[PDB]
């Protein structure tokens, strides 16, 4: 359960 | 090294590096300017270099880049392509395994999703504003792909159109800094417009960016319906398509040691907008996601279990739910013997009549940057970021009200299905690609002529979420083999979840509850 | 043990085990349940003689092995001589001396002659209670205990 | 059904 995972996604 | 690449990298360069990277680069530098002379690109955009002996990077990448200032603020955007090379050793993770009452140990080469960590990413970031100069510019994920080692580089159409859509993903993200519009319902509402779609059975795959497979059972296609009054269409050729959702359907094996034992489920293979729209937006994702919603009324969705034409022994037969029923045998459904109505009985029995709502997440893939929304609304230290940015664009389609419908400070929007995506293909008889989907309960079930004890430590193999998960895709990779022949090429890894059946009712409901209804034509019973 | 199982000084000899207890946790047996309403050992009602049988080879075996699995292979699938034996063993309205002498006569048929007896003792059931307490009650003070046998 | 006490000592 390994989620926030790669960031500078832009959507927040 | 470090302390010292600081300064000693800034003064003077080397040549070296994977020598397929550098082909890569160069045949989209190639495709690069085809596509600026015959005027399918402008001449806009950069592509950078991201590759091993500078940067430590684990899999070599080519970075397509875009630029823009935003109120001030100086943004590059990219897309990374990965490319991995088969005859390159990347290193493995030492895997660990309690097994019962002893450790052993597994080793395994990173995939593309160990190495593209979060500061593989922040190393992009840096390769990029070295190479364009943009020192302090802040840098955008629009979401990366794979070009996979295993084939030639002679598919410059491939290669021109990932180029192609990856510089728009790329406007889209810069688009979406600065403000862009969002898509809504408004300007799909024409006084003269409504919506109408139609439910695909046909027995053909689809195929993804790079050329590769994708398994569904029906394709959703929803189309624009005007009144044959003046259209502008009156110039030109024109087509109706708005969207398209391509889903598969699943049966989950549940015993009760009462309830028909297979409980499908409906899974979103793949989320497509019409060709005519260039842009990826997560309104636009969401608006289509209605399309999965739909395909379950009535009983149309169960249209994916019937058997097909004149097949002497061929994978997805119902028939071989007969070895988990009572009959413990198949049955005999090919033949000019079997009815319709032993058609329905087997479904009676067997397959519960509602099905769950679920999708495949691909991190990677062409809808990474709103799939990975979508992975993260799941949990993590954005949680419930992820699931805002859901939610407005829920309610950017709608003008509000979402909330109304599903309350999502009460209920998450995906639950996580447990057990990951395992992905790949496989050639069939005549050689040619399949996805590996294809081996689901009525295919382990008719690969095993019956034997129900494989077929069994088949299906707890990926069911089972306490069995580490390198021991569970070791063992599937096992059965494939078993059970394809040894046409087995393996590819990817993708993340499952199962939708709230809240949200995707909830979905529909909140767009209906203003606007075109979209009319349930074709029903043909 | 015995005594707290009832009689005229039961209540000191629960008190004297709860005491036990809190001994080895610091205090906070009581904070599990109520000794007072949770005795902590009932009477298993039929009770046990003990004794040994000596095997082919001669060596000193336990008697209690005509258990529920000895005694159906020992009369071969008699279950009329199975339960005749099994009702000896589990009703207590019998008076207890009624009951030994049938289980001495079922020792000879099926265990053998070559039986000896023992000092006879009491069982108990140990109140789910005094369970509870006292497994959460050393957990709960930290003293963590690991499983060799991770998994099966 | 009755339990008999014996003369126990030192907890009583």
């Amino acid at each position: 359960p390994q989620f926030g995972v790669g960031q500078g996604s832009g959507f927040y | 090294a470090g302390n010292l690449n600081s300064i000693f990298q800034r003064s003077g360069r080397t040549d070296g590096g994977d020598a397929r990277a550098s082909e890569a680069l160069a045949v989209f530098n190639k495709l690069k300017e085809e596509a600026i002379a015959q005027q399918d690109l402008h001449d806009d955009f950069l592509v950078f270099r991201f590759d091993r002996d500078q940067n430590r990077v684990g899999y070599s990448a080519l970075l397509v880049v875009k630029r823009a200032a935003i109120n001030g603020q100086q943004v590059i955007v990219t897309r990374p392509l990965v490319m991995p090379n088969d005859q390159i050793t990347l290193p493995t993770k030492k895997l660990t395994i309690q097994n019962g009452m002893h450790q052993e140990t597994i080793e395994a080469e990173a995939d593309v999703q160990d190495v593209f960590t979060t500061q593989y990413w922040n190393r992009i970031c840096d390769s990029i504003r070295q190479q364009t100069g943009k020192h302090d510019a802040m840098v955008i994920n629009a979401g990366p792909t794979v070009i996979p080692a295993d084939f030639d580089l002679k598919d410059e159409l491939v290669l021109k159109q990932l180029l192609i859509k990856s510089v728009n993903l790329c406007d889209d993200m810069l688009a979406k800094r600065s403000g862009e519009q969002p898509f809504s319902v408004a300007m799909l509402k024409g006084t003269d417009e409504t919506l109408a779609a139609r439910l695909n059975f046909t027995g053909k795959p689809m195929h993804d960016s790079l050329g590769y497979p994708i398994r569904s059972d029906i394709l959703v296609s929803l189309n624009r319906v005007k009144k044959p009054g003046q259209q502008e269409n009156e110039f030109y050729e024109a087509e109706d398509k708005l969207n398209q959702v391509s889903c598969f359907v699943n049966l989950e094996y549940t015993p009760q040691p009462q309830l028909p034992p297979l409980t499908p489920a409906i899974v979103i293979t793949d989320v497509r907008q019409a060709e005519w729209l260039k842009a990826n937006t997560m309104e636009l994702y969401l608006f289509a996601l209605s399309n999965a919603f739909r395909v379950t009324a009535n009983q149309s969705w169960a249209r994916s279990l019937l058997p097909q034409l004149g097949k002497v022994k061929d994978m997805r037969d119902i028939g071989a739910i007969g070895y988990l029923s009572r009959l413990a045998a198949r049955v005999e459904t090919k033949t000019e013997t079997f009815t319709d109505q032993n058609f329905a009985e087997l479904l009676y029995n067997m397959v519960r009549p509602s099905p769950v709502f679920m999708s495949d997440l691909n991190r990677f893939g062409d809808n990474a940057a709103i799939e990975n929304v979508f992975i993260d609304a799941l949990g993590g230290v954005n949680q419930q970021r992820a699931v805002a940015a859901i939610i407005a664009g829920v309610n950017n389609l709608i003008g509000g009200g979402f909330e109304k419908f599903f309350d999502h400070n009460t209920m998450p929007i995906i639950q996580p299905y447990g057990t990951d995506i395992q992905l790949g293909y496989y050639l069939d008889g005549e050689g040619e690609k399949q996805d590996r989907r294809d081996l689901d309960v009525l295919g382990a079930l008719n690969a095993s002529d019956g034997n129900i004890q494989e077929w069994m430590s088949w299906y707890g193999t990926q069911c089972n979420v306490a069995v580490h998960p390198e021991l569970r895709a070791r063992q599937s990779k096992n059965f494939d083999r078993q059970y394809l022949g040894n046409s087995v090429t393996y590819t990817t890894r993708a993340h499952r979840g199962i939708w709230n059946p809240k949200f995707i009712e909830a979905l529909d409901k909140a767009i209906a509850s203003v606007g075109l209804t979209v009319a349930m034509d074709n029903v043909a019973q």
